[PDB]
């Protein structure tokens, strides 16, 4: 499945994902500098941060306690679809999705 | 300039993440990443956790995915070895003769694992005998943690800890020694370590704490360990033994070339050496912090990215950021450990929920300051105090221990009343 990653200064750079992966984990092993993800993936620390379409905000296991907490101190602005990248398991019914990499 | 040479010496999470920030902040000269290891830059923690266990690819270790140095224009040289420093002729020769040409040079070269006196000889080559620092290492023990088979692990600290852990739910017998008092004694207070202690031996972990291991005992093969010998007279029999007594950071480099060194390559405020044009980053660097007013060295994956940015930007002519709060953390069994902050010289301690339970917070304070931050299954307390350290918020210590009044509040009150 792909991922679509609108990256920093409007730019975008397209993925591959062996699906079952994070978008996390895949965007920072490419180099896309714009994400990081300090923690390791496992939501403690917010830096996976990242805007999801509404095109897929649904679908998209719904964020729980965990997330939304962390979600929180997000240093970029926090958004109804602001999501932790690390929390996204890509699937193939994810197929083509774009995700918003916040300012950093 | 655009036509500045960078050399990174250490191909670990610091110098990788110096070079891909470098590229992120952008310099645009040459990038050279110059490492004796041989393998694809990866990740550490995993090799006691995820991977250790067995339930994460080899590939899922992968710092970046070997195609995106090119991508990036930053040459990787692996299999190779730094040798010395040429300060004056600004270059640094490798041992294939070749000598490498700088304009700003990251010394990036971590530790190697504190070697075990008494596993001299025949002991330290044994295969059932290891230290846990590289992914051969991890590979190496994976293989040999054979249920019913006897482990005995020697470190308290949180490595040795994660290892214990691994090898229980694998079923195996595992024993673990310390010279200490108590495990994890220099970094936190008695309750935290009772919490260790129980935990592990609850989950079947002999841990015999104020030991030390006098000597080995190997089969008549000479080929591997059959037991450990401690100072009390026992013997510990064990099919296999881990060891994990500390890291010693490599700055022979440095030290050989006249930079100031003292239990880590020392650095200034914008992470350089005695020699402007040397910077040092991670494990290997020692450094005066400001948050703390003291000479601190971190061994942790958020230091690492942290300092490795900071040299990106001061390389880059960006103002670096101010020191954030320093973090780890650990997985034991089920038990999510986040820890904030140093707590080396607090005055008292403030517990939030029952130390009863696997979920709480401990403050570690001097006076009404918060130093530290111990959490267990609490991710997002463990979150928000790091801004309580990191902006250094004047929070209210009678309120830490009310777990009425949510941790969001009380660092809101702070966050508001700075004076
Ligand atoms: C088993 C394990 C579990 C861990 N778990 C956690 C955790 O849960 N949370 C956390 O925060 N941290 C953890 N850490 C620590 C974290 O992974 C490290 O602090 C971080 O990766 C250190 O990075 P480093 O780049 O400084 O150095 P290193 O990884 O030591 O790398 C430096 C590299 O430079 C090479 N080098 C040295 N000298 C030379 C020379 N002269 N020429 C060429 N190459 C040279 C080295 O051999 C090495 O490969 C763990 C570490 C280990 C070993
Ligand atoms: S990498 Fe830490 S929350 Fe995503």
């Amino acid at each position: 499945s792909k991922v679509v990653y609108v990256s920093h200064d409007g730019t975008r750079r397209e993925l591959d994902v062996a699906d079952g992966v994070s978008l996390m984990q895949a965007a920072v092993s490419n180099g896309i500098y714009d994400i990081v993800g300090d923690c390791g993936g496992s939501a403690s620390c917010a830096t996976c941060h990242v805007y999801v379409n509404e095109a897929f905000t649904d679908k998209v296991p719904a964020a729980n306690e965990r997330e939304i907490g962390m979600l929180e101190s997000v240093t970029a602005e926090l958004k109804p679809n602001s999501r932790l990248s690390c929390q996204i398991i890509m699937t193939p019914e994810l197929d083509g999705i774009v995700v918003d990499v916040p300012d950093r | 300039n655009a036509n500045d040479n960078v050399v990174i010496v250490g191909t670990g999470l610091a110098g990788v993440e110096v070079a891909f920030g470098l590229r992120a902040s952008g310099w645009e000269g040459n990038i050279r990443l110059v490492g004796d290891a041989t393998v694809i830059p990866h990740h550490l923690p995993p090799l006691s956790k995820a991977y250790l266990a067995g339930k994460a690819t080899a590939e899922s270790l992968y710092l970046r995915t070997p195609d995106a140095y090119a991508a990036q224009n930053i040459q990787l040289l692996g299999g190779t070895q730094v040798t010395a420093i040429n300060r004056d002729r600004q270059q640094v020769i490798l041992s294939d003769g070749r000598a490498l040409d700088y304009d700003r040079l990251v010394l990036a070269t971590g530790g190697r694992p504190r070697p075990l006196p008494v596993a001299s000889g025949a002991v330290g080559k044994a295969n059932n005998f290891r230290y846990l620092r590289t992914l051969e290492d991890a590979e190496c023990i994976r293989r040999q943690l054979i249920a019913d088979n006897r482990l005995v692990v020697i470190g308290g600290g949180y490595i040795g800890l994660e290892v214990a852990a691994t090898a229980i739910k694998a079923n195996m017998h595992v024993t673990l020694l310390d010279t200490a008092a108590r495990v994890l004694e220099r970094v936190t207070a008695p309750p935290v370590s009772a919490f260790y202690e129980h935990l592990h031996r609850e989950a079947g972990v002999d841990i015999r704490t104020g030991t030390q291991v006098c000597g080995f005992e190997m089969s008549t093969d000479q080929q591997k360990v059959t037991a450990v010998l401690c100072e009390d007279g026992t013997r510990l029999p064990a099919d296999l033994v881990i060891a994990g007594i500390g890291l010693i950071p490599n700055c022979e480099l440095a030290s050989a070339a006249g930079l100031q060194v003292d239990n880590g390559i020392v650095i200034n405020e914008h992470m350089q050496t005695s020699d402007p044009l040397i910077m040092a980053v991670g494990d290997c660097a020692r450094f005066h912090s400001q948050l703390y007013d003291r000479w601190v060295r971190i061994e942790s994956v958020p230091n690492a990215l942290e300092q490795a940015r900071k040299i990106a930007a001061i390389l880059c002519g960006k103002v670096p950021r101010d020191e954030a709060a320093p973090w780890f953390w650990s997985d034991q069994y089920e038990i999510g450990l986040k820890m904030v902050g140093l707590s080396e010289g607090y005055d008292r301690i403030i517990v939030r929920g029952s130390l009863a339970q696997p979920d709480f917070s401990v403050f570690y304070l001097q006076g009404d300051r918060v130093l530290a931050v111990d959490t267990v299954n609490r991710p997002v307390e463990f979150n928000q105090s790091k801004q309580i350290i990191t902006d250094r918020l004047p929070v209210e210590p009678n309120l830490l221990g009310d777990e009425s009044v949510p941790l969001k509040e009380i660092i809101a009150a702070a966050k508001a009343e700075l004076s």
